[PDB]
Order: structure tokens, then C-alpha cells, then sequence
């Protein structure tokens, strides 16, 4: 969860109200083609 | 429960057309604050007007001692 | 006298209630602290990085392999270790700089605003400064400034001079109200109204050149005398 | 004055690598230096929104000028806000804007300022009508009207000059005082260089930003700059050498700009707090400290915002 990723991102069982970064996100690619001459 | 602000997408939180002090900075002029939830834009202060005419005045009749602290 | 002695003894009191209550007050003390073990515990951790060699164990490197490639596997520790310990030394000197700004704005604050009186405004607290003291802390200093702030304000007609047997007078020190009737000087400060004379005020010359001059009489305290 | 920089962020593993997944991989080695340059992004990113509530938000209530703007022939169309514009800003605001000026999101970002530019006009606005319907009076307690020829005239005699010399000159000083802001507003117009230092500032952010970019692109005496072309070409053992050196020196690169960063950030926060001791004490009243607020004897001041900084009318 989210609120586990904090909690695991600040090394603690109790986080203190605030915004905190935890991470990044990114798109993974869907399926691969391949283009060769002739 | 999807909002859009100028710093990116908020998921989660409503928005509200109420104002209040900020109290979880967001960005861009938008706060979040929990009352569940929610995410408005801060106001800067109460409003205030004065009464300013060509030949009126205004004069203290009372005083106060005050006593703050700095770190 | 006993009023003032009244509410700065309310005030101080108060002042003590809401330093006993509120948690937050002391913060930017406590953040210098919450800074620094922070730091130095990064630096004890960075003691168990490997920087990309194959082990973080030194005398295991010597132990386990010759010494052909034992030596580049020490040199990339060594490297590593020193940038750390250089990176940690230089955010400590940035803070140190930061921190010795932080003790000159102390320094002169407590020159000024607490060996004497300062007309700075801001500078010593919020209102029209009056007084301060200092109380130590760790790592820090605070500072109580008493100070004094007007209230109770109320409405009045006013005008810049007065025209009288065609000369202008000018309020030595005060300033010209009215209730609606009557015209008095008073302090800027403070409601004290008083009746004009020729002592509290100043005459240059006639009252056709100022705007929004207004018509009324100035007692003279010498005429009764030389009545008599 | 300048008040604030641009809030920046970066993303360690997509700068330091690229799309491919196993350099990460090896990256997991080599320490947590990701989670430092994070809190001091953080910080520098706080202490300018701080910098910038510091500067600005002095006063807890938001004055509205009079709808009659007559002041005994003092003239202040020029600073007050114009409501005909939609952004509701005055001329000289909108001069400043104008006078002052890519997209590759590499892992660096941006971060947008938490105060918009409406509401720090919404704050000069405020600051202006109080210090001219209320004299000083509005920065040490409530706001107590006072007409402004008689504001003229304490500020004189602040000076050491008696109120009559202002009393029968009224007319003059009013039509000096419109000609010097005339003056003003065309001299600002007329000169590239009088905003030189908040070009300056965003010129160094760009220009930093721009060589921690471009820097990508060395080799740092491996066979070849792209990382993919490395894992398809070599033996492993010593691509992992390779690729050791390459992430060393974009660290050792990244650092470099993490270092300049601070001391810029630093230098800009003294800046400010200069910034916010003359808003506290040249505009809430008038200071006897020579040279502090313009030059000559000094009678008062007013703010105005600008990109990252605000321009002091003494
Ligand atoms: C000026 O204000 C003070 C306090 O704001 C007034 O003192 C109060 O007076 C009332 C009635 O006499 C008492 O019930 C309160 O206990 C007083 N307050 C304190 C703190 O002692 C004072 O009367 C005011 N002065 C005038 C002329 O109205
Ligand atoms: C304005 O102030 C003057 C000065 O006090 C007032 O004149 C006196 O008011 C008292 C209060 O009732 C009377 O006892 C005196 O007889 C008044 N003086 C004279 C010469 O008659 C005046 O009344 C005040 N005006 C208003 C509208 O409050
Ligand atoms: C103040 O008093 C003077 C003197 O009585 C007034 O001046 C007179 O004004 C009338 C009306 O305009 C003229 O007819 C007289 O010739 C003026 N005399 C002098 C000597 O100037 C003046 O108008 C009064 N002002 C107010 C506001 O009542
Ligand atoms: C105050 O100053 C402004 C500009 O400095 C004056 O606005 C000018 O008004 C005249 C006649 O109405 C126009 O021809 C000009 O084009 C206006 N200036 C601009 C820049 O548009 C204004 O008249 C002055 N007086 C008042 C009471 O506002
Ligand atoms: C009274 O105030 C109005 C508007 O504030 C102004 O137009 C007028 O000139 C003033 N009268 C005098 C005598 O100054």
C-alpha cells in the first residue's frame, strides 16, 4: 500500500502528518516489433 | 475523487469550493487538510475595508502590554 | 501604573501557559539537533555500501583473493569512503555558515533591542517596542519582547490648521479633533484632548494658502492675567 | 531584490541510467546517495517557499483601496491594480512581466511555486492600500485612517522639516511627486539592463541545468557513451567495468551540481531575508538609517512584485 511504502521509505512504524516522495512511476512497454531492411 | 491540478493528477482527495488556512501544502495555490479528506485553494487572510474620507480620523483611546517570544 | 503592572503580569503568565502547551514552539532549536545526528548517522551508514566492488568486507577482500585485483577492490573502497567523508564535510561547512548568519542576527538583536530601545520596526517584536529580555535555551537563545500596541480606537472630524484674526495655527506637537462641537489638540497616540492656546500651537503666516482650514477661536492664557 | 529561485527535483536512476532495467540492477550497489540528493532537493525546495511566505505574508488582513481614488492631487494610478486587465495587475507590475523571460524531461523536473503570481499581487495590493489609507499605523496594531496630506505632513516632520513648509507647497509637491513617477516608469521602460539581476538569476538556473544535461553525453574514457551498445557488445566482467566507471563519473557529476545548487540556494535566502527586513521597515514606517531605503532623507516606500523577486519604489 501506499501508506506501507512510506512507512517502509522513512524506516519507521508511524509516520507524522505531512507529504512525503516515496518513489516514481513509469509506463512498462506493451510488446516489441522489429524492422529489417528488405 | 479524481482531481487536476497544475502540479499533476490527485487521487483520493475531493475538492471543495470552501477556503481555508493551509494546512498540508500541495502546490500551485492548492492545499489538502482532513476533517475524511479533502483539498481546496488557501486563503490568503480575512478581508478587511477601511473608512477612508478627505477629513476623518481615527485615535487610540486604550492601550495593551503584549509580550511575544522569538527563537 | 497598576493597570500596566496588571496586564504585563497577565501577559507574562500567559506567555509561560502557552510555552507549557504548545509542542511545536521550540522547533527550529530542535531541527538544528534533528539535523545533525541525521547526518552523521548517513555517514555511519555509507560505511556499509559496497561501491560497486564485489564485497563491503575489506579483510575479507584481502583474505579471499590474491592481491592482483585485491588492490583495485581496496582502491574502489578507499574512494568511496574518502568522497563520503568529503561530502559530509562540506555539508557541515555550509550548515556552519548558515548557523554563524543565525548567531550575528542574534548577536545584534540582543545589542539592540535588549541594552536599549529601538524605534526599528519589526526588528523586536510586533507593536510599538517597548522592552525585551533574553532566556537561554540549547543551542539558542530567546528573547521576550514586551511591547506596546493601541486599541479601542475612535471615530473624529479633524483639519490641518486653524484661521484666527487671519493667521494660521499649527499644532506644535499634536493634532486637531473634534466631537462634533468643539475643537481640542491631542497626542497622536493617545485620546488626551486639551483646550488650544497660543502655547500648543505655532502661527506662519496668514490662512488663505492651506486647504481645508476651518474657523474657530484660540484662548490666549496671558488676557485674564493681564485682565486683572 | 531577488526573493526565490526555481524549485527543481531530479530522478536519480533514469539520469544516472537509462531505459534499460539491469543497470539499476547494478546500481542497487552502490550506496543510498539517491535518498541524500532527495532530502536536500526537499529542503532547498522548502526554504523557497518559505523565502517567499517570509517576504510577502506580513499582514493578516487584506485591505481594499476606496472606490474614489482621490488624494489631494496625489496621483497613483500607476501602482495601484487595474481592474480593466484580466490578471488584475498594475502597469508597472505588467512592465516588470514583460522585461523578463527546453522541455526534456530527462529525469529533471520542475516544481511549480506554492503561491501563484495572483496572490502575491493580491498581497502588494493589500500592503498598498494599507499604507495609504492608514499611514503606519496598520503594521504595529489595528488600521487607523488618516488623510493623506496629513500623512505628508507627519512624515515631514519626521524629517526634521515643519508641517507648514508642506501645508503651502501641497500642489508642487503633488506635481512633482506624479512627474517623478512618470519618470520612472519611462526610465524602466527605456532600460534593458535595470533588471539585471533576475535575468541573472534565471540565466545561472538555466545554464546549470542545461550543462548537467549536456554532460550526459561524455564517454569518461569508456569505449562508447551509450550503455545498451556496451551490454550488446561485450563479455560481461568487463562491461560491469565500464559501466563502474560511467556511473561514477555522472555521480561524481550530479554531486557537483547538488553542491552548486546549495550554495546557490544559500546565497538567495540571505537575499531574501534582506528583502524582508526593508518590506518590514522601509514600508510598515518610515527609518532614519541613512541610505537604507534610497537616497536622501527618506519619506516612504512601495512594493511591487516581479519574476522571483520584488522592486522597491523608495
Ligand atoms: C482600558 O482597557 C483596560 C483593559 O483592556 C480596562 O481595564 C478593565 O476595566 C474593567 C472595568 O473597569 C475591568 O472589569 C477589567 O478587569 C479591566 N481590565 C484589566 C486587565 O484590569 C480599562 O478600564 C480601559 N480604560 C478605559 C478608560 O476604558
Ligand atoms: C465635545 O466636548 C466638549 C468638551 O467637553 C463638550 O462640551 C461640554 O460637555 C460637557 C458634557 O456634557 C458639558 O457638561 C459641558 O457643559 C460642555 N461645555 C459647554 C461649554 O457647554 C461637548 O458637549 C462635546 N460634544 C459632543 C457632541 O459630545
Ligand atoms: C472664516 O471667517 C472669515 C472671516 O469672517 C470668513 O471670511 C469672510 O467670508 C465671507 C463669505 O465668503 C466674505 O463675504 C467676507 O469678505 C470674508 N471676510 C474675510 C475677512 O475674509 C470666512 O468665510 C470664514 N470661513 C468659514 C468656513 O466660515
Ligand atoms: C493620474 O495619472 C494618469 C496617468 O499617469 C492619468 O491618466 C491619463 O488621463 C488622460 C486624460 O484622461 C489620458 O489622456 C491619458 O492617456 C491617461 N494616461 C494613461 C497612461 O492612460 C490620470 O488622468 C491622472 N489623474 C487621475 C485623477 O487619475
Ligand atoms: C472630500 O472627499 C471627497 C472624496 O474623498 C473629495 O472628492 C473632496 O475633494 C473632499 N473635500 C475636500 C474639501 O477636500
Amino acid at each position: 500500500d501506499p501508506l506501507s511504502e512510506t512507512k517502509c521509505t522513512l524506516k519507521s512504524f508511524t509516520v507524522e502528518k505531512g507529504i512525503y516522495q516515496t518513489s516514481n512511476f513509469r509506463v512498462q512497454p506493451t510488446e516489441s516489433i522489429v524492422r529489417f531492411p528488405n | 475523487n479524481v482531481f487536476q491540478t497544475r502540479a499533476g493528477c490527485l487521487i483520493g482527495a475531493e475538492y471543495v469550493n470552501n477556503s481555508y488556512e493551509c494546512d498540508i501544502p500541495i502546490g500551485a495555490g492548492i492545499c489538502a487538510s482532513y476533517q475524511s479528506i479533502i483539498a481546496y485553494t488557501m486563503s490568503l487572510g480575512a478581508e478587511n475595508s477601511v473608512a477612508y474620507s478627505n477629513n476623518s480620523i481615527a485615535i487610540p483611546t486604550n492601550f495593551t502590554i503584549s509580550v511575544t517570544t522569538e527563537i | 501604573q497598576k493597570l500596566i503592572a496588571n496586564q504585563f503580569n497577565s501577559a507574562i503568565g500567559k506567555i509561560q501557559d502557552s510555552l507549557s502547551s504548545t509542542p511545536s514552539a521550540l522547533g527550529k532549536l530542535q531541527d538544528v539537533v534533528n539535523h545533525n545526528a541525521q547526518a552523521l548517522n548517513t555517514l555511519v551508514k555509507q560505511l556499509s555500501s559496497k561501491f560497486g566492488a564485489i564485497s563491503s568486507v575489506l579483510n575479507d577482500i584481502f583474505s579471499r583473493l590474491d592481491p592482483p585485483e585485491a588492490e583495485v577492490q581496496i582502491d574502489r573502497l578507499i574512494t568511496g569512503r574518502l568522497q563520503s567523508l568529503q561530502t559530509y564535510v562540506t555539508q557541515q561547512l555550509i550548515r556552519a555558515a548558515e548557523i554563524r548568519a543565525s548567531a550575528n542576527l542574534a548577536a545584534t538583536k540582543m545589542s539592540e533591542c535588549v541594552l536599549g530601545q529601538s524605534k526599528r520596526v519589526d526588528f523586536c517584536g510586533k507593536g510599538y517596542h517597548l522592552m525585551s529580555f533574553p532566556q537561554s535555551a540549547p543551542h539558542g537563545v530567546v528573547f521576550l519582547h514586551v511591547t506596546y500596541v493601541p486599541a479601542q480606537e475612535k471615530n473624529f472630524t479633524t483639519a490641518p490648521a486653524i484661521c484666527h484674526d487671519g493667521k494660521a495655527h499649527f499644532p506644535r506637537e499634536g493634532v486637531f479633533v473634534s466631537n462634533g462641537t468643539h475643537w481640542f489638540v491631542t497626542q497622536r497616540n493617545f485620546y488626551e484632548p486639551q483646550i488650544i492656546t497660543t502655547d500648543n500651537t505655532f502661527v506662519s503666516g496668514n490662512c488663505d494658502v492651506v486647504i481645508g482650514i476651518v474657523n474657530n477661536t484660540v484662548y490666549d492664557p496671558l488676557q485674564p492675567e493681564l485682565d486683572s | 531584490l531577488p526573493v526565490s529561485m526555481t524549485k527543481t527535483s531530479v530522478d536519480c536512476t533514469m539520469y544516472i541510467c537509462g531505459d534499460s532495467t539491469e543497470c539499476s540492477n547494478l546500481l542497487l550497489q552502490y550506496g543510498s546517495f539517491c535518498t541524500q540528493l532527495k532530502r536536500a532537493l526537499t529542503g532547498i525546495a522548502v526554504e523557497q517557499d518559505k523565502n517567499t511566505q517570509e517576504v510577502f505574508a506580513q499582514v493578516k488582513q487584506i485591505y481594499k483601496t476606496p472606490p474614489i481614488k482621490y488624494f489631494g492631487g496625489f496621483n497613483f494610478s500607476q501602482i495601484l491594480p487595474d481592474p480593466s486587465k484580466p490578471s488584475k495587475r498594475s502597469p508597472i507590475e505588467d512592465l516588470l512581466f514583460n522585461k523578463v523571460t527546453a522541455q526534456k524531461f530527462k529525469g529533471l523536473t520542475v516544481l511549480p511555486p506554492l503561491l501563484t503570481d495572483e496572490m502575491i499581487a493580491q498581497y502588494t495590493s493589500a500592503l498598498l492600500a494599507g499604507t495609504i489609507t492608514s499611514g503606519w499605523t496598520f503594521g504595529a496594531g489595528p488600521a487607523l485612517q488618516i488623510p493623506f496630506p496629513m500623512q505628508m505632513a507627519y512624515r515631514f516632520n519626521g524629517i526634521g522639516v515643519t508641517q507648514n513648509v508642506l501645508y503651502e507647497n501641497q500642489k508642487l509637491i503633488a506635481n512633482q511627486f506624479n512627474s517623478a513617477i512618470g519618470k520612472i516608469q519611462d526610465s524602466l521602460s527605456s532600460t534593458p539592463s535595470a533588471l539585471g539581476k533576475l535575468q541573472d538569476v534565471v540565466n545561472h538556473n538555466a545554464q546549470a541545468l542545461n550543462t548537467l544535461v549536456k554532460q550526459l553525453s561524455s564517454k569518461f574514457g569508456a569505449i562508447s557513451s551509450v550503455l545498451n551498445d556496451i551490454f550488446s557488445r561485450l563479455d560481461p566482467p568487463e562491461a560491469e567495468v565500464q559501466i563502474d566507471r560511467l556511473i561514477t563519473g555522472r555521480l561524481q557529476s550530479l554531486q557537483t551540481y547538488v553542491t552548486q545548487q546549495l550554495i546557490r540556494a544559500a546565497e538567495i535566502r540571505a537575499s531574501a531575508n534582506l528583502a524582508a527586513t526593508k518590506m518590514s521597515e522601509c514600508v510598515l514606517g518610515q527609518s532614519k538609517r541613512v541610505d537604507f531605503c534610497g537616497k536622501g532623507y527618506h519619506l516612504m516606500s512601495f512594493p511591487q512584485s516581479a519574476p522571483h523577486g520584488v522592486v522597491f519604489l523608495h
